[PDB]
This record gives structure tokens, C-alpha cells and sequence, in this order.
């Protein structure tokens, strides 16, 4: 089943659009944020838009975008952190710990501009509706 | 002349409409608004009143502030939560939604970075950890690399389980070892290395 | 209650107690007051009323916008401008420190965005143009690269402000420079003339 | 020639260069390194010193202002009296990006990149000494 990633720093919902860029909304209503978590080993997730069939992934600046092709740069690493919240970081670049963020206005934030004490990382799986 | 009916004073701090939380936080929605006379201000849950004593530990208002809040929040606490500001020339009102979600129990949690990896010179005691957070005791073993050297419970204790250790290495101990943790709700593992010099 | 000493109603438009500015610009004060009663706002210019015979052009108020303003400043102005909000439960001020600016004597200065770069076929006529502001008739030269024209007693400074180029070639392609200058300083912008 | 003060209008501050390295801005008057001392190489070129730490305002390579020591490529900048009257300072190493001396509202430095023609976190205006 599909749920939406919401993120705490600004309370929006995660979003690839067809343009295959990578925002966030707070409209409950949009099509293109009810993702599609998918694991390959344990700890590995893959999260694609149940409408453009787009896997969210982060190429070698840091920058999140909407692919259709799964490939190594579709590989995220979902984790529960201690205070119960959910932090996705880039296989790929993770030896520098690129997290999946949002910016207090709903757009992406550049993996290498992110960290772990920030809002931005946090999310939370929520039902479809 | 001089007269004026609510305004918001913030509209900035009201663009968060959607509270969705883990149980156990505080909340604060806010209502920043203007007015003369000083307008009123008050709070509805689900469209009816808010009393105080609706849920456990109440809320607390802070009206120099405009906010209403609530602590140690609970998944009966989900709802709509609506202010109302008002005097006598009108009234405004804005309404704020709250999904309280409880994630406990959950997967065992291991700290980020454990085990470290290591390295010694052939004869020395190298030492590995994993420290996992649980409300629970979670099942952890130690899995080499297939050798399952260490289990919670098995041949060594809880507190013996935190700390894998390995006095007068060798160069067959090169290797791959693992930190697996567990319990009903699922399994979080973490690896390291031991170079052998 | 319904009892309401003054309080600030926007302390970010007063976030600036000190207003520097070139002599001539137009300066504005703002305290935004809140109280019921509404209050009532009044001026004061070095701690005394700020009377509007106080000034020459003296000054306008907006009492929706809780403001003072002046235009074209003069040193004369210099000065601590204080605002008294105030009603029967008591009273709020704050002062503004102004400092105006004679800015001359100082070098030209050449309206932004000219010279203005051109670019024509050959055979038609190319043109140029630098203006400049002094306190006294600027020294101003066109440097084509040699020294075109020149101000002086054959060039008058209508006419240097325009610099022509009948009947192009692909000799004449180049920088264009406007240099201008007075006893305090020298300022100059250039513009490339593309031949086609 | 004497010791000035760069007053800027967007948020009404004296520019500074802090003992730290940091370049702000103060409300201070009597604040002493706000005392700038403005040099220029060729016509039109400038370097900015405290009188105090003897530092020369400086702007590294992602438009960052602070206090150098030694004075260097990174410390020259092009003076221009705008045509309002009121003075913008450019970097001159990345002059091709229009990166201007600046300070948010706050009296805290204005990154180059973030800072453009229209601000008026750009605009100062040398006053006397006191
Ligand atoms: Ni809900
Ligand atoms: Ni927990
Ligand atoms: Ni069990
Ligand atoms: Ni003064
Ligand atoms: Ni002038």
C-alpha cells in the first residue's frame, strides 16, 4: 500500500512531479506524493510516485530528482531515527551522509547543505487518506 | 475612526495547517492576530468547545502569545483544533489539523557508526561494540564472516552482548563482522572490519 | 479590559534609529501605535515641538500610517526626531537620529547604462552617448581605441555628451571609452561598437 | 586621508571588521572598529582597514566578508558613487559576478552571490569620524 513521506521542518509532503523535479506540497489532494515504498535488502528502500511511476533519487551533487529508471542513484537507506522519525540517506553518496531533505518551504534540499541534527531529514510515513 | 476587526499579525507562522507527530510531543498552534479593541481569543476541537479537561494534562493557552498548547501529546488527541479571535466588529478564525501517530513499539535501533571498524597487528586484542536502543531487550548476535560467534541469551549475556571482543588475533580474523538486533517488530544491523597487520 | 496603554504595533519598521542621507532625498519616520483609546502621536525635533514653520517646505504627517515626513532635506534638518504616543492609561516614544549628507564636492558621475554598446553594417551612421553629472563643467574626453573628441573651447558640452561615427567601418569596431573628470576625481565607462 | 565611517542604509549600520577576522555591523558610534581607512591603489581600486587591527576588509572566494592581516588580491575593491549618491563597493578578483560589500538588516555580512545591484544592503555613505 501507498503512504506519504511528510516532512516536520515545514510539514509537507514529499513530491517528484512529472517534470521529474523534486518539491514538496502540503495539498492532500495532489496525485504525485503518494509514494510507493519498495526494500531491496533490508534497510534499502526505493520510493516511487504510484502515478509517474518516478523513483525519487539524488545525483553527484546532491540533488534530489525524479528518475523512471531505478538505478543506483534510487537507493536510499530509510532510517528510524530515536526520536521516531524517519531519515532517508543516498546509498550512493552515503559515506558523506547525504540525507533527503526540505527547506521550511517545501523544496528539495541539496544532500551536501543538510545534516543530521536538522528538520529537514526527519519524516513520517503516513496512510494514504 | 479608530475602529477595526480581527486581523491576522503573522500569516507567516499559520502556513503549517497539518501537525503530524509521534505521541509524546508538545504542540503549539498559533494565532497571531490584530485588532481594537484587543480581540478575543479561543480554542475548538472538532467545532465544539476545547474544556480543559478533554484530555489528559489539559493545555495550556498563552494569550500575550496567541498560541494554545499542548504536551505530552496522545493518539486521542488527533482532531481539529480551530482559534477563534474576536471583539465586536467581527471575528476571524483558522483552523489547524493534528495526527498524533504512536511508532512505538518499533525495530530496535542501533547508533549510527557502531560497531567501529578496527585494526591490529597480528597477537593483539582488538575490541567491537553495538549499542542498541530498545524499550525491550532485543535479540543481538554477533555473525562472522557462516559463524554466529555471540547471541543475547545463548553463551553470552546482555551485558556481555554489547561488547564483542577478540584477544590475540590472527590473520584468518580478517573479516567482515556484523552486528545483528531484533525483536518482534524487525531487525537493524550493522557491520565493521578487522584488518589484520 | 477595554484599558489599553499604547504598545508598539510594528517594532520591525523601527529597527533603524540612525538615517543617514544625501542632502535633497526625502526622509521618513514611522511608530506604529496600538492602544485604546487610540492614542495620539506628536513630533519633536531636538527634544522641542516640531513646529511646521520649524523648516522651509515643512513637513507631512500620516496619522493612518502613524508618520512624519520631509522632503528634500537639507543640512539644516540634522537632528533627533521623536515620536509621543500617547493616551490616558500613558505613553510610548521613540527617536530617530538624522544626518544628511552633502555629497559634494565629488567626482562625476555618469548615468548608468551609457555609454551605451552599438553594432551597425557599414555604411550607416553609428552613436554614442555619455552623461555626466559634476558640480562644475566636467573635464570629459572620448578615448577610441587615441583621444576622438574633447571638451574644450572647440567642443562644447552639448556636443561631447554625443559622440558620432558617420559612414562606419570595420576599422572603427572597437572600445569606446567615456573618461570624465574634476579637481575631486575621475570616473569613465566604456561601450564596444560592433561592425557588420 | 582621515579615518570615516561606512554607514549602511538598509539596516543603518557602521560597517566593521572585528578583531575575530569577522566583517558585521554595529549601531555604535564609539564601537572602535567601525574607524575605516579607505586607501586606494589605482583610480577607482580600494582597501578598507581598520585603524585599530589594521586589518583590510577582504572577500574569499564564495563572497564571504572578513578581516585579513595581509593585504591581498582579496582586498581590493572598486568604489563607485552611484548615481543616488551613495557609494557600492565590488569585489574586484570576482567583480564578473557583481559581488558587492553588503549587510541583512540585521547588521550581519551579505554574502556576495546573495546580494545584487537593487539591495539596499549595498548602499553606503562615508561620515566623518565624529
Ligand atoms: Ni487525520
Ligand atoms: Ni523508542
Ligand atoms: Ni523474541
Ligand atoms: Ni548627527
Ligand atoms: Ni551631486
Amino acid at each position: 500500500k501507498p503512504k506519504l513521506l511528510y516532512c516536520s521542518n515545514g510539514g509537507h509532503f514529499l513530491r517528484i512531479l512529472p517534470d521529474g523535479t523534486v518539491d514538496g506540497t502540503r495539498d492532500r489532494s495532489d496525485q504525485h506524493i503518494q509514494l510507493q515504498l519498495s526494500a531491496e535488502s533490508v534497510g534499502e528502500v526505493y520510493i516511487k510516485s504510484t502515478e509517474t511511476g518516478q523513483y525519487l533519487a539524488m545525483d553527484t551533487d546532491g540533488l534530489l530528482y525524479g528518475s523512471q529508471t531505478p538505478n543506483e542513484e534510487c537507493l536510499f537507506l530509510e532510517r528510524l531515527e530515536e526520536n521516531h522519525y524517519n531519515t532517508y540517506i543516498s546509498k550512493k553518496h552515503a559515506e558523506k551522509n547525504w540525507f533527503v531533505g526540505l527547506k521550511k518551504n517545501g523544496s528539495c534540499k541539496r544532500g551536501p547543505r543538510t545534516h543530521y541534527g536538522q528538520k529537514a531529514i526527519l519524516f513520517l510515513p503516513l496512510p494514504v487518506s | 475612526n479608530n475602529k477595526r476587526a480581527p486581523y491576522w499579525t503573522n500569516t507567516e507562522k499559520m502556513e503549517k495547517r497539518l501537525h503530524a507527530v509521534p505521541a509524546a510531543n508538545t504542540v503549539k498552534f498559533r494565532c497571531p492576530a490584530g485588532g481594537n479593541p484587543m480581540p478575543t481569543m479561543r480554542w475548538l476541537k472538532n467545532g465544539k468547545e476545547f474544556k480543559q479537561e478533554h484530555r489528559i494534562g489539559g493545555y495550556k493557552v498563552r494569550n500575550q502569545h496567541w498560541s494554545l498548547i499542548m504536551e505530552s501529546v496522545v493518539p486521542s488527541d488527533k482532531g481539529n483544533y480551530t482559534c477563534v479571535v474576536e471583539n465586536e466588529y467581527g471575528s476571524i478564525n483558522h483552523t489547524y489539523h493534528l495526527d498524533v501517530v504512536e511508532r512505538s513499539p518499533h525495530r530496535p535501533i542501533l547508533q549510527a557508526g557502531l560497531p567501529a571498524n578496527a585494526s591490529t597487528v597480528v597477537g593483539g586484542d582488538v575490541e567491537f561494540v553495538c549499542k542498541v536502543y530498545s524499550d525491550a531487550q532485543p535479540h543481538i548476535q554477533w555473525i562472522k564472516h557462516l559463524k554466529v560467534l555471540k547471541a543475547a541469551g545463548v553463551n553470552t549475556t546482555d551485558k556481555e552482548i554489547e561488547v564483542l571482543y577478540i584477544r590475540n588475533v590472527t590473520f584468518e580474523d580478517a573479516g567482515e563482522y556484523t552486528c545483528l538486533a531484533g525483536n518482534s517488530i524487525g531487525i537493524s544491523f550493522h557491520s565493521a572490519w578487522l584488518t589484520v597487520l
